[PDB]
């Protein structure tokens, strides 16, 4: 679900510019176990 | 509170 | 108030009288012809000097025993011919015409049965319907093409009957048995394309039948107006006035009383309320009141037969002056009420499949 | 004593000056309806009309009925025929309703705010329902003295009713009105006077989203305080409406499952200096740069998520490199209290767990709780702050498995131990199969439960809710009453049709409406469970509109999924093309002939 999402819609969170707090979100899955450090290299990847 | 019973397709 | 009755007529179905509707949509200088549906009778008819009305052309339904409760005039661009729409217990609408002397058009697909009909201010071929099956169905009766139903997830819980448009047409009134006002934008562009398309069809076009919309978040509503239910509820153009059983009547604009009706948020709830032209002895539900087409004066009977009935000018009621226009012969319920397309004549149409006919004292 | 009066005369000043103000708009709207009005006559009079004729003696039709409007004047008695109407086929009657593929709570109404019509037969002799109704909503009916409310200076002048100048003002301020509250509620708000405006929509304190420039220098918790109150793991969502808080998120993790290839990988790294390098294990002058404290916001947000790779921090965050943010960690941890990070491995680790022990727990779940096999509870997060799973674990005492959802840790016998059906999650053997629940994809790998969830083929069949493997419905008229539904294509026996989906509510609003729904004849209601009931009247599935037989060709089967008691259909016998669909409501036998009572079958022997 990460990054299929932001395959779509970081345009749409770079035009947001909510970057910063879309971490935030971010942070919480890994907080949940949900995903761990490893995608999280690719979000930051697909916002640049 | 009788006033709040209303069955009034026509007259009372 | 300088009126008088001045003639009466009755049909002998004996049936309740119904909905009352007078050609608006005419010529002027052309003779003037009003119409009406009792039970299961469609009634149209003309009146004419020295308190004559002339019979008419009129039908009435054989097979399905079902009562019929309103209706509406209806014309047509391309045949040039008015028609009319009358609805009942089925909702089925339909349209006849004089001139092709049928109902050619078919349009079911309602629950339970209608309980308000209006055309759209502008638009000569489009009519919601709300009915008893807390639904708001849009139809383009020209194109035989269904339109967007309004409320359903957040629909009416409970009954709703009165219901209308703004006179420029982008914002629609709606209240009834749940004593909320539910309110939708009409200029919304989801739908001001919707009707664009819907203008347009082809049942050979694709298999896919035409696909409407379903608008959920009416702007405003509220219950906190009347504690009973609400039934008579019309647009005062930019101002909404309102009534319930309680015999009384008053408007009411959304937000306060600096707030535009377009600008407000449709998450607000804040109400400012105004008026007082009330009655009496009417402690009922289920009538329709009248306002003029000159939007001038402003009109009602009473279930006692007596007639509650004022201007539009600046009168207001910070006193309220009364007017209270009877008869003694009329008195069993005037279920229904109208004029003619002027300040001049009107019917008052009694329950008893009578109806009364008073006339200005210019 | 009250405020009222005063408020009369407060509200009569105030209306005072609004009799210009209310002839202001209306004198206004005129002008707009003098607009109005003639723009669309102008259209009027563009449009011709066509005068009607009347009706003429039609030859064909003579056998037919006459007709004439008495004038109750004098006036003649005009005679006209008849004329009958064309026809229409009736269709079957159907409340608007709203389609529905999910489950939502709404709260127990605690006001009557209706009081629906109905056709007045009965009333005249069980009348009394209506206010046993609102007996059963404890008097409170809608629109009860309500009239406004007080507000502006005369809310301030509630205010100096609870001072003496005065005393049985403010409690009568508390007594008449709906919204009375308490004279309490008077103190605060004469609190609240010195604001008269909600702060906003935040705390008081000033907590801006980071991407905001204005954003504090939010430490960790309360950064992160927003998401879990908002968030709902249970179902993985932001206000889950089908689950209101959870719990806090604190757990135990073991935080050496790194690598730790620390290398000088980043021009000024926690590396490239090995005094800065050797300070760093040891504390498990920065430049002249400095740090917002928005910037300083994720430094606290992300010390918790590792507290080591500081390389990390410079590949998320541009502004500087590892140094000037290692050496800022340093100096941020030089102040803030140390982190867990701790490591366990526990006492069990292997045997022990055969899964019969569980089953043996089982044998203590049904010896005791289970017997009755009707007594279901709602899913509940059995969360042991210090406690193991013991006798009073909240599930064990709800009689059901520790959940992956709960806080029983991974060493609780009672979490269900697995699916492992390796021809089929699907049939008798499969133990998940007889289990109430789809088969957990993380179980079922024996099945395919996880394998390719996108795709729609799979040996299993406990696997429909998981994606939605819906069928193609129908809508019609019924054979036995009504609209009715039907299948498109032939399935076979014990195959799954879609989840009766819909609202869920309790007992006794459902039986606050049943009885209201009963006097018009209405259940869209299945018995949920012991403790909550599914309603489905406004919102709906697309089987909500079938039909009821004593040997239908499909039967309902009650679910478990992931913890959510839901409902859905199963075929009893073979079906092919253009079949009806009913199934057994299970009602009582008075019931069922009140309710159901038409069967469609003759009399064969
Ligand atoms: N087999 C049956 N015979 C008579 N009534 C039935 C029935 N099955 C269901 N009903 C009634 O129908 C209601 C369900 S709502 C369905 C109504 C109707 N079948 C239609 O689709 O239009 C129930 O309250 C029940 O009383």
């Amino acid at each position: 679900a990460c990054m299929l999402f932001v395959e779509n819609y970081g345009q749409k969170i770079i035009k947001k510019n909510l970057c910063r707090n879309f971490m935030l979100h971010l942070v919480s899955m890994h907080d949940f176990n949900l995903i761990s450090i490893m995608s999280i290299d690719k979000a930051v990847t697909k916002l640049r | 509170x009788x006033x709040x019973x209303x069955x009034x397709k026509x007259x009372x | 108030y300088s009126f008088k009755c001045v003639n009466s007529l009755k049909e002998d179905h004996n049936q309740p009288l119904f909905g009352v509707q007078f050609n608006w949509h005419s010529k002027e200088g052309d003779p003037l012809v009003f119409a009406t549906v009792g039970s299961n009778r469609v009634t149209l008819y003309e009146c004419h000097s020295q308190g004559e009305i002339r019979l008419l052309q009129s039908y009435v339904d054989a097979d399905a025993d079902e009562n019929f409760y309103t209706c509406a005039w209806t014309y047509d661009s391309n045949t040039s011919h008015p028609l009319l729409a009358v609805a009942g217990s089925r909702g089925i609408i339909r349209i006849i015409n004089p001139i092709t002397m049928q109902c050619i058009k078919h349009y079911v697909g309602h629950g339970n049965a209608i309980n308000e009909l209006k055309f759209h201010p502008r638009d000569p071929n489009l009519l919601l319907s709300v009915s008893k099956d807390h639904a708001l169905r849009l139809w383009n009766i020209q194109t035989d093409t269904l339109v967007a139903i309004f409320g359903g997830v957040e629909g009416h819980r409970d009954e709703v009957l009165s219901a209308d448009y703004d006179l420029l047409g982008e914002k629609i009134m709606s209240c009834g048995m749940d004593h909320s006002l539910k309110l939708w934008r009409i200029n919304s562009k989801r739908m001001m394309n919707a009707i664009k398309e819907s203008y347009d069809y082809n049942p050979n076009k694709t298999n896919r039948p035409f696909i409407s919309q379903k608008i959920h978040f009416p702007d405003f509503s509220t219950r906190d107006i009347h504690r009973n239910y609400v039934d008579c509820v019309r647009w005062l153009g930019d101002l909404i006035l309102s009534k319930s059983c309680e015999n009384a009547i008053v408007c009411w604009k959304p937000g306060k009383m600096e707030d535009d009706i377009d600008k407000i948020k449709p998450s607000e709830s804040n109400v400012t309320i105004l008026g007082r032209f009330d009655y009496s002895q009417c402690d009922i539900w289920y009538m329709r009141f009248s306002m003029d087409f000159w939007q001038k004066m402003l009109a009602l009977g009473n279930q006692v037969g007596k007639l509650y009935v004022w201007d539009l000018e600046v009168e207001d009621p910070h006193k309220a002056k009364c007017t209270t226009l009877t008869h003694h012969k009329c008195g069993a319920a005037i279920r229904q009420t109208s004029f003619s397309r002027d300040s001049s004549i009107l019917i008052a149409v009694c329950d008893d499949a009578s109806i009364w006919r008073w006339d200005r004292l210019r | 004593k009250r405020v009222k009066s005063e408020y009369m005369r407060l509200r009569q000043l105030k209306r005072f000056r609004r009799a210009d103000e209310v002839k202001s708009m209306f004198s206004s709207n005129r002008q707009k309806i003098l607009e109005r009005t003639e723009i669309l006559n102008q259209e009027w009079k563009q449009r011709r009309i066509q005068p009607v004729h009347i009706l003429t003696s039609v030859s064909s039709l003579r056998g037919t009925r006459e007709c004439s409007v008495t004038s109750d004047l004098d006036f003649p008695t005009q005679v006209i025929p008849l004329k009958t109407l064309n026809a229409v086929a009736s269709v079957p009657i159907m409340y608007s309703w709203s389609p529905l593929q999910q489950n939502f709570m709404v709260e127990d109404e605690t006001v009557l705010h209706n009081i629906p019509y109905m056709g007045d037969e009965v009333l005249d002799q069980d009348g009394t329902f209506i206010e046993e109704l609102i007996k059963n909503y404890d008097g409170k009916v809608h629109g009860d003295r309500e009239c406004g409310f007080i507000n502006d200076e005369i809310f301030v002048e509630l205010v100096n009713a609870l001072g003496q100048y005065s005393d049985k003002i403010f409690e009568a301020i508390s007594s008449m009105f709906p919204d009375k509250g308490t004279a309490e509620e008077l103190k605060e708000k004469y609190k609240e006077l010195t604001e008269q405006q909600l702060p906003g929509a935040l705390p008081p304190e000033c907590t801006p989203n980071i991407d905001g420039p204005n954003a504090k220098s939010v430490q960790r918790e309360q950064s992160l305080h927003s998401f879990h109150t908002l968030f709902c793991r249970r179902c993985f969502k932001y206000d889950c409406f089908l689950h209101f808080h959870a719990t806090p998120n604190t757990y135990k993790r073991k935080n050496t499952e790194t690598a730790l290839d620390n290398k000088p990988c980043g021009p000024q790294c926690y590396q490239h200096l090995e005094g800065a390098k050797e300070f760093a294990a040891a504390l498990t002058p920065p430049e002249n740069v400095e740090w917002s404290g928005a910037e300083a916001s994720m430094f606290r947000v992300l010390i918790g998520t590792y507290y080591d790779n500081f390389c990390a921090i410079a590949r998320l965050i541009g502004t500087k490199t590892c140094r000037q943010v290692y050496e800022f960690r340093v100096k941020e941890s030089s102040i803030i209290a140390p982190a867990p990070a701790e490591d366990v491995d526990t006492p069990p680790r292997k045997k022990k767990r055969k899964h019969r022990l569980w089953a043996a727990h089982c044998r203590k779940i049904q010896l005791k709780k289970d017997g009755s096999s009707n007594h279901v509870y709602n899913y509940q997060p059995c969360d042991h702050p210090r406690q193991p799973c013991d006798s009073s674990c909240p599930c064990v005492i709800a009689q059901n498995f520790c959940e992956k959802f709960c806080q029983c840790s991974s060493e609780c016998q009672n979490r269900f131990p697995g699916c492992r059906c390796k021809a089929q999650c699907n049939t008798k053997q499969c133990p998940c199969y007889l289990a109430v629940r789809e088969c957990d994809p993380d179980l079922c790998l024996t099945c395919g439960a996880a394998d390719h969830w996108d795709s729609k083929n799979v040996s299993c069949k406990n696997c429909s809710i998981q994606r939605g493997s819906k069928k193609h419905l129908l809508l019609a008229p019924s054979d036995v009453a009504g609209w009715g539904i039907f299948i498109k294509d032939p399935v076979q026996k014990n195959e799954f049709i879609s989840e009766y989906c819909g609202e869920i509510i309790s007992q006794d609003e459902a039986d606050r409406r049943g009885k209201v729904y009963d006097k018009y004849m209405c259940s869209f209601l299945f018995n949920l469970n012991n403790d909550f009931v599914v309603d489905a009247t406004r919102k709906g599935n697309k089987i909500r509109f079938a039909n009821h037989s004593v040997n239908p060709n499909c039967y309902a089967k009650v679910m478990m999924v992931n913890g959510d008691h839901r409902i859905g259909i199963f075929a009893k016998r073979a079906i092919q093309t253009g079949e009806e669909l009913f199934f057994d409501y299970r009602y009582s036998q008075a019931d069922a002939l009140k309710y159901v009572g038409i069967e469609r079958e003759m009399e064969i022997p």
